[PDB]
């Protein structure tokens, strides 16, 4: 049917940086989404979902 | 407790309910669409005859 | 399972005041080492990690949503409980 596909360029992503980071050479543990699931868990904390 | 660890664990019992609540709601339609070929069946005839 | 955590002490809590022969008295403390000049095993980072949160999402689907409901004369009652024998005539 269709000889071309659109095909996403940008490969990753992983950074590591930021207050990830911290988790990971202090705790040893360290949840890739840190830095916006430690956000979304204060608003969860109020009101109705 | 005035805790942040009391005002995360309701997250986990107020969820646990939200999730638990649309099962029962949900079987209820699914029940209407079960019971109603429990009659039909026993309402139909095979086709050669 | 490490020990004392080497990024945690990079950056201190408060100063001590005194320096004495730590090695005199070890019971006091709960894990200890001794450390010539540079250690070998002091530039070890080792972690782990959890990856994703993924939940099943539970399909709400009403009974008119489906198209048996062609087959159906749905009328609800706000009380059938109190009902004994119900019918209906037909005539011909």
């Amino acid at each position: 049917e269709d000889t071309e596909a659109d095909v996403p360029v940008t490969y990753g992503e992983m950074v590591l940086n930021g207050a990830n980071l911290v988790t990971a050479l202090v705790m040893g543990k360290a949840v890739r989404s840190l830095d916006d699931v430690g956000r979304h868990l204060l608003e969860m904390q109020e009101e109705q979902l | 407790d005035g805790t942040g660890i009391s005002a995360h664990r309701q997250l986990r019992a107020i969820q646990q309910l939200a999730r638990n609540v649309q099962a029962v709601l949900g079987a209820f339609e699914r029940g209407t669409a079960d019971q109603m070929l429990h009659v039909l069946l026993e309402k139909a005839p095979p086709l050669a005859l | 399972p490490p020990g004392y955590r080497y990024a945690a002490a990079m950056v201190p809590t408060g100063s001590l005041l005194s320096t004495i022969e730590v090695a005199s008295h070890r019971r006091l403390f709960d894990f200890f080492s001794r450390v010539r000049s540079d250690a070998n095993s002091l530039y070890d980072v080792e972690f782990d990690a959890l990856l994703g949160s993924y939940c099943n999402t539970l399909s709400l689907v009403r009974f008119l949503e489906l198209g048996l409901s062609v087959a159906c004369v749905c009328t609800k009652f706000p009380e059938l409980a109190y009902m004994n024998e119900g019918r209906v005539q037909f005539e011909v």
